[PDB]
Parts: C-alpha cells; structure tokens; sequence
C-alpha cells in the first residue's frame, strides 16, 4: 500500500526540482512529460493508485508546483503550454481545485479564448470540466466570463474525446451551477449544442453524458419549455432503452456519496427523461456498489424509496424495468405496480399500497377499520386522528402527500361520466386529486356553474382557497 | 462572546470562497469541528440533509425528534406553530421563535428550481430581500406570475401562511399595481453522416429554421407512410454527402435504399436540393439509376470544419 | 415432474441450434415445425406441462431464439413467416411479453398491415 508512495515521492521530488531549476525551451517540456508519465503510472494501479495519486497531488501542491504550472500556462511557447495544460488536467483533485479557484482562474480563462489548435483544446476542456465541480461561485465566474463560450464553441468539433470533456463539462456545470448559471446557459442555448453530442453514433458514453446534462437542465421548471423546443429530450428515452446498464457498469469505479445525492432529485422531478437517466445511472452504480460491499449508501441518502415510487407509479416500461433491476441488485424486494382503479379497490389493494410506500406501521390500523378504496379516497383529518391512531400531524401530512400522489395517478372510469379529470388536468396537473371529491357530490361538466365556494369547502373537501378560487373562475368563465 | 456560531453560519451559508475559507481556518484553529456547506435544493432534501442542517446551527437536542417523525425538506418548508408545539415536543415558544428565525435564514438561502416555474423568488426579492421566505408558500398553492392578481388576503393568510399583515398588504399591492410542419429535411448516410447532419440542424435551428431529422427512426419497417408526409411538408432539402454517401444508391434498381427513396421523393416534389459536400468526389451520372441523375446539376456547398459560420450563412442565403 | 424437463431441454437445444445454424428455404420451416410440435407436446400434459412449458419458454428466451423469431418474422418468404408466427403465438408468457414489449413491437405491427391471407391472420 505505502510502497508505491515511497517509490513515487522522491522521483517527483527530483522531477519538480528539475522543473524548478531548468528554464530552457525543450528540457522543461521533457520534465513535464516525465511528471505526466509518472502521473499516468500513478492513476493506473488496480485499487491502490487512488490514494497514491491523491498523495502525489498533495505532494505537487505542497511543493509549489501548481503555481509553477500556472506560470508555464502563460509561456509564449506552444509545446510547454500544451504539456503544462495536459499535466494540470490530471491533477485537479478537491484540494487542488481550491487553489485553482483562488489563483488559477483567469489564466485558464485566457486559454479559453485560444480555440483553434486541438492539442490545447482537448486538455483545456477537461480542465474546465473538472473546474465546474468546485462551487457555485466558480461556475458563475466561468459562465459570466468566456468559459462557457469555449465549451459551446468546442462542441462543433469531431474529436471523440474533446466532445466527452465538453459533455462532462456541461453536465457538471448543470449539476453544480445553480439558478443564474442555468439561466445563463439555456438563454445562451447550451441545450441546443448538446444535440450533436446526444446523437453521435461513434461513442456511447458521450451520448449518455449529453443526455445527463439535458436531463439536469430539464429538472428546472422555468427551463423545460426551451428544452422541449430544443428537441434533445426526444433522443433520451430510445438511448436509455437501447442500452444495458451492466456493460456501462463494467466499463466504468463509481462515484462518491456527494455525487450520488445529485442523481436522487432526477427521479422526483416528474419528467420522464430525467427519471430514465436517474434510473439507468442508479442501476449501473448499484451494480457497481453490489460488486463491492457498500450498499448502505443508498439507504442513507434515500434513493430506494424513490425507486419504489418509480415502480409503484410507472407509466413507462423502461424506467420501471431499470428500477426493478436496481432494487433487485440491492438487498430489498421489488414492489408491484398498483391497480389504477382506486374506487374498485378492496381491502387487500389498500394493504398492498400501504406496504409499498412505507406505511407498514398502519397496516393493522386500516384492516380493523375495514378501509377499502372508496374510504381511502374520502379520508380526512379527524378520522386519521381519532379512529386510526395517527396522532401526529406530520405523519398525517406525509399520508396526505402520499394520498395526493395516489389520487393524481388513479383510474376513475367507474364513476366519471363527463371526463372531469381531464378538465382538472388541463388547468394544473395537481388539480386531479379532487376528481373523486367533485364526482362524489354528483357533479359533471354541466353543473359546475351553480357551485359556490362553501359547496367546494364542506362537500368537495377543497381546503386551499386558491384552488377553490381557480376552480370557481374556470367553472364560470369557459363552461357557461 | 459567541463568534463561533456566527462563523458556523458563515460556513453553512457561504456564497463566497474567501470568507468561507477564513471561517473554516478560524474554526480549525479553535477546538471545534468545521461544518459543511448545505445543499441549497431544500425541496430536494431527504432526512439526512435535515439532520445535518440541525447539527450545523445548534439544534442537536431535536435531532431525534425530527427523525422519528420522518421530516424531510418538503415538511421542513411547511412547518407551523402547532406541529412544533404538539408533535415535536418543542413546548417553549422562545425555542420555536429561534427555530423560525433559523427557518427564515434557511428559506432566504434556498434553491427552488424543482418547483418555481415563473421565477417568483426574484419577484419577491425585488421588493424586499426578506420576502423570499414565502416562495414555497406561494408556489405550493399553485401560483405563478400570471395568477397573483386574483389572490386575496385570506388566501395569503390561511393557505400561503403569511402571518404578518404588513407583508400581506405589500404583496397584494405589488401584485395589483405592476403585474396587471418542418421546413428543412436532411437525408444522410448511416456510417459517417450523422454528426454533420446534427450540426447542420443545430446551426439552422439557431436561426429559427424548423429542421426534421431521424430518418433512421422511420427505417423500422415504415415504408412510405411518413416519408411522404415529411418531404411534402418540407419547404427545403439538404443532402449530406459523406465520404461514400452514394455508394449504396448505385445499382439500386428496386428502390430499397432509404437515401435513394429520399432523393427520388425530393426529385418528385421538385424542392430546393442543397448538397453539402464533406470531402466527397462527384460520382458518375451513368452508374446511378435514371430517377436520381438530376442531383448532379444542383449548386452544392463545400463544408469547412474550421470556418463553419460563413458556410452556414451561405446556406441561409441559399434557402427560402 | 422434472423428467419431462430433462427429456425436453436437449431436444430444444438441438432444434434451436439447427434453427440458428441452417439458413435455407425449407429446412428452417421444418425446424420451426419441429419446435412447434414439441411445444404442442409440452402444453398437452395433464397437470404437469404448465411449469414444463414455462421452463421451455424460459429456455427459448435465454438461448436467444425470440430474437431469431423476430428476425424470421421479417423474412420475405411466406411459409417460414407463418410457421414463425405460429411458433411465436404459443410462447407469449409473462417473461417473454416483456421482451416483446422491448423489441418485438413494430415487427408484429408490420404484420398487422398484411391482412389478406388467413394463415398469417389466425396467428397474428
Ligand atoms: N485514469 C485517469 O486518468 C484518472 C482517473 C481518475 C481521476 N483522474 C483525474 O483526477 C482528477 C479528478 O479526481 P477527483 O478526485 O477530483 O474526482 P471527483 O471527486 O470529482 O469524483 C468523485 C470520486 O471520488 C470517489 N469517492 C469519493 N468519496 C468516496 C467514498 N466515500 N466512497 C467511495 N468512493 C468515493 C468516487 O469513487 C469518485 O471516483 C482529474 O484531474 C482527473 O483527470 C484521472
Ligand atoms: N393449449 C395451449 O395451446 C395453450 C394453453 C395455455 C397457454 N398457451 C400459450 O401460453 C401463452 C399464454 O400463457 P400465460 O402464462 O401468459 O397465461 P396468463 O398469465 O395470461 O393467464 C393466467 C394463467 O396463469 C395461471 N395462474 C397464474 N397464477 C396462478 C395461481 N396463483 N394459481 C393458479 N393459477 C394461476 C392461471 O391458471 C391462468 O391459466 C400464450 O402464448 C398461449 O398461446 C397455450
């Protein structure tokens, strides 16, 4: 373990002393090539060279060689510039990125303007790629300056590695940028330059990281319209359906728990393409973590319950198959898809719906009270508090969130005569929960013009007055 | 004196690297641990981020209280007086008021990208920077910029949860007084014509030209049911000539190749055929079938990979 | 119980190897007829052949013969098309239906347009 450290420290000491002492035109590039070859030998050790490469990057940082590389990036010669850039590319670890965010911003940004040679651009794209992972301030300083324009211009190239670096750069900038960063990307049409990166049949990782960047840009609700107008969401789902996560899990050694927290809100952002990307990546990385013995990270973060929500509320076969495979490669059971005819539910479907979403404590509570699907759609505060033993209001509010999620995805064919659920869905997709509350009072499309606010409060059970005002306004202005 | 908790607030709510690095170094030179920067996507929080936010600001007594109640970031943004008093064991109103001060500080620095459609947080921030705490309360009721002119004070009190009447009057006043067939078809070769076709589609959609792509998607057994509806609706035509583009079109006397079908359909329509040559020599007229020999008399445009903008402008000058 | 499985697995191994190896015009339909006759012998066992037929459909799926049937459904010949369709008709179990929903949609849909012969339509 520590033998490679003792073999690699004095060689880099001699090499950095040669780089600090010699200031010629060709021996300096030879020293950069020696250091970069030792870096290549450091990263290619099976399950050893990770901490070894981190220690060697710490030794380069504590010697002062990072400022030496920042000086050599401003050299007028091209060859020592491209070797210094390719050496700086492979050493951007989380302790070095703080130093580059302190000083190195503005020197790499100066290289972002020189775009015509390929040997600069292939490495400067990777340097900017790894520098988008630092913080939101570095993302603002790169996007507000000419750091985003370099990536959006380098997307025009045909280099099968430079486009990978640009795809990962835009993906990391979408993950770690923020609201203003996503606005300055998409208003400058960063999603449209990912279209040759999502379609190119020469590389399979490149299209996946491009669709990852498209999905992370599509998780923002103020952004989805221009992304749908871009047309890059149409290439996501056949790409995910046409590939297998096991081959891409054998190809890649995973990501840490900080980056695993970025894949979790891809599933709870109610977009089909983002859920497919998140299910594919969590299935492949769950295969990776199931090859190892660290499957408790998904239970600490909480992606397992999101995969159970994907299975129990699936309208697509691909994301459901990926979520079932991801829950199968972990240590828990897979749930079943629920029957959508909720007014046609008996007691056993209600018990299954309790067991699939995390209400195993209250399974004996509903069985003694004989709650079927007709009583589940018509359950309130007081019956949960008194009759069901659910005294905590926070547990009741979590149950009403799950009830909102259930009454959104529900079949009302046994009681809806005039298709009122599509009338509620045309205004706001969260209005479809009151379909049973308005149908059970005897209403249809031809009777909403004589309904008051008290009839929606007391009988229909609409507790929010904003929703009552919107339903009354839409019932008065366009029906009759 | 109490500068340590202020340094912890600086670390946990940092928008600058310099003051955060100085506060981390100051807490490192003292005898306590440094906290972590919180994840700003508070509606995307699970339980562990809520527990970390409790541990970083000084609510270590109530860490076991929120875990048994399963409070995530969605329930933390929607927590009130009564649930703190009864369900959470926080009986003291002064402790509840300190928790609402910390909740104000949290809901000021928060990412609402998963739910804000019309950028309501910047609308609240343009009036007063302490108004951004009610972003979740106004978005969770289904509101946006186009619906605030029909909201009353009772809807802000009961549903949105705005307890101060001055803020309700200012929000109502500011809500009332200032608020209120594709054209270009591209056929390409399967081997080396995908990237150039996608690049042409992007450079034409930068100028508003609707471009149809994915001929290979229609190659799943659909013979002529959608190719005719695509080409007849297409205002123009772009023929990507890869190296070896018209190799499969030679000796195709049975109309089986899809690029040959596109060329025959475009010549039957008579549309403006604009060829794009990427290192490809012009083939012979006699080796092609007679239903496609007219393609050699159109003004093709040579492609330059390092001078693409002038070439795209030359394409735009040669279209309708 | 497991005797019919041990009698029916290597025969279908030899038959699917003959279907994978031979690419003629009439021996392929004869191999499809042999597999379909073994399927008819598999479904007609009293209270035995249910799990046996499910295991044989699993053996056809894991060998890759479902993609072979999806290739033979796009054959220009009519006879191998109708035997491949009648073989695909009797093997649509809940594990095979997921694979047909993944890939096989669009090939059977192409056969839904050809409607005039009865021998295609009775199986499609
Ligand atoms: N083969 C190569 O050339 C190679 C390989 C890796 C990295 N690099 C270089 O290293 C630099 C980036 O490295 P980085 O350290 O900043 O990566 P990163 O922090 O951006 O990505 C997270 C990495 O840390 C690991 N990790 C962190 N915490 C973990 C945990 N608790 N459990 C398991 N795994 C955990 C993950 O496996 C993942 O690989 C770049 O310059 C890159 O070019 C090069
Ligand atoms: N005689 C025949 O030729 C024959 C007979 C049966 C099936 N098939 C073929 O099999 C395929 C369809 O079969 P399938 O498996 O998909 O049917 P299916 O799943 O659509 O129908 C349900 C079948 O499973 C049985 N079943 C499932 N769970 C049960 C349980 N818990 N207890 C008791 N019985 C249970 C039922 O008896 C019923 O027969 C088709 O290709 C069909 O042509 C052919």
């Amino acid at each position: 373990v520590q033998d490679a450290l003792e073999r690699a420290l004095p060689e880099l000491q001699q090499a950095l002393s040669a780089l600090k002492q010699a200031g010629g035109a060709r021996a300096v590039g030879a020293g950069l090539a020696e250091v970069f070859q030792l870096v290549e030998e450091a990263w290619l050790l099976p399950a050893v060279g990770r901490e070894v490469a981190q220690g060697l990057c710490d030794a380069i940082r504590l010697d002062g060689g990072l400022d030496l590389l920042l000086r050599l990036l401003q050299a007028p010669e091209l060859e020592t510039r491209v070797q210094a850039a390719r050496l700086l590319e492979q050493i951007l670890v989380a302790e070095n990125r703080d130093r580059v965010a302190r000083i190195g911003l503005g020197v790499i940004l100066n290289l972002a303007k020189e775009r015509e040679p390929v040997e600069l651009a292939r490495s400067v794209a990777g340097i900017l790629e790894h520098m988008f992972k630092h913080s939101e301030e570095t993302c603002q300083r790169l996007v507000a300056a000419g750091g985003l324009d370099a990536v959006l211009y380098w997307c025009r190239r045909t280099d099968p590695a430079l486009l990978r670096h640009c795809a990962l750069a835009l993906g990391n900038c979408a993950l770690h940028g923020g609201q203003a960063v996503q606005r300055r990307m998409v208003e400058k049409r960063a999603a449209e330059w990912l279209f040759p990166l999502a379609f190119s049949k020469e590389d399979e990782l490149l299209r996946l990281h491009a669709c990852l960047a498209v999905a992370v840009l599509a998780t923002n609700k103020e952004v989805e319209r221009e992304v749908e107008r871009s047309g890059t969401l149409a290439l996501v789902e056949p790409l995910v359906a046409s590939l297998d996560p096991g081959r891409f899990a054998r190809c890649l050694q995973g990501r840490g728990p900080d980056d695993l927290q970025r894949l979790v809100p891809l599933l709870d952002s109610n977009r089909l393409e983002a859920q497919c990307i998140g299910a594919f990546y969590l299935c492949a990385e769950a295969a990776i973590k199931s090859l190892q013995g660290k499957t408790k990270v998904f239970s600490d973060i909480g992606a397992i319950q999101s995969l159970k929500r994907l299975v129990s509320y699936s309208t697509n076969g691909t994301k459901s198959a990926l979520a079932k495979r991801a829950l199968r490669l972990l240590g828990e059971e897979v749930p079943r898809p629920i029957l959508p005819s909720v007014p046609s539910w008996k007691e056993a479907e209600v018990q299954t719906w309790l067991q699939q979403i995390g209400f195993s404590k209250y399974c004996e509570s509903f069985r003694e009270q004989q709650v079927d699907g007709d009583l589940l759609l018509r359950l309130t505060e007081e019956e949960l508090q008194t009759d069901l033993g659910m005294k905590s209001g926070i547990t009741r509010k979590r149950f009403f969130r799950e009830l909102t999620e259930l009454k959104t995805f529900a079949n009302y064919s046994t009681c809806d005569r005039s298709n009122l659920a599509d009338w509620l869905g045309s205004l706001d997709p969260r209005f479809r929960q009151y379909t049973y509350g308005l149908v059970s009072c005897g209403l249809d499309r031809s009777l909403l013009h004589r309904v008051s606010e008290q009839q929606l409060l007391e009988d229909c059970g609409i507790h929010l007055g904003v929703h009552r005002a919107r339903i009354l306004t839409a019932a008065r202005e366009m029906l009759h | 004196i109490g500068a340590i908790q202020s340094l912890k607030r600086l670390v946990s709510y940092s928008t600058n690297g310099t003051k955060s690095a100085l506060a981390k170094r100051a807490l490192r030179l003292l005898g306590e641990e440094v906290p972590r920067p919180i994840l700003p996507s508070v509606p995307s929080w699970k339980e562990a981020e809520v527990q970390t936010w409790l541990q970083q600001i000084g609510f270590s007594k109530y860490c076991e209280s929120f875990r048994e109640q399963q409070v995530d970031g969605d329930l933390l943004l929607r927590l009130t007086e009564e649930e703190l008093q009864t369900d959470l064991g926080m009986k003291s109103g002064i402790t509840r008021k300190r928790f609402f001060r910390e909740l104000t500080e949290l809901k000021t620095f928060a990412n609402y990208s998963t739910c804000d459609r019309s950028n309501l947080a910047d609308w609240l921030g343009s009036l007063d920077p302490r108004f951004r705490q009610y972003t979740y309360g106004l978005v969770s009721c289904g509101l946006d910029r186009s619906l605030l002119h029909r909201v009353s004070e009772q809807q802000l009190l009961e549903d949105c949860g705005i307890h101060l009447g001055v803020h309700r009057a200012r929000i109502l006043t500011a809500a009332r007084e200032m608020l209120h067939t594709p054209d270009v078809f591209i056929s390409y070769r399967r081997n080396s014509g995908s990237q150039l076709a996608s690049l042409l589609k992007v450079h034409l959609q930068l100028h508003g030209f609707s471009v149809f792509i994915d001929v290979e998607k229609l190659e799943a057994g659909k013979f002529e049911d959608k190719l005719i509806q695509s080409v007849m609706g297409a205002r123009n035509f772009v023929l990507v000539l890869s190296p070896g583009a018209l190799d499969k079109c030679m000796q195709d006397h049975d109309c089986k190749d899809w690029v040959h079908k596109a060329i025959v359909t475009a010549l039957s329509c008579g549309k403006n055929i604009v060829p794009i040559i990427d290192g490809f020599e012009w083939p012979e007229p006699q080796v092609l079938p007679e239903d496609m020999q007219a393609v050699l008399t159109f003004n093709g445009i040579k492609w330059s990979h390092e001078y693409q903008e002038a070439t795209i402008e030359k394409i735009i000058r040669f279209l309708q």
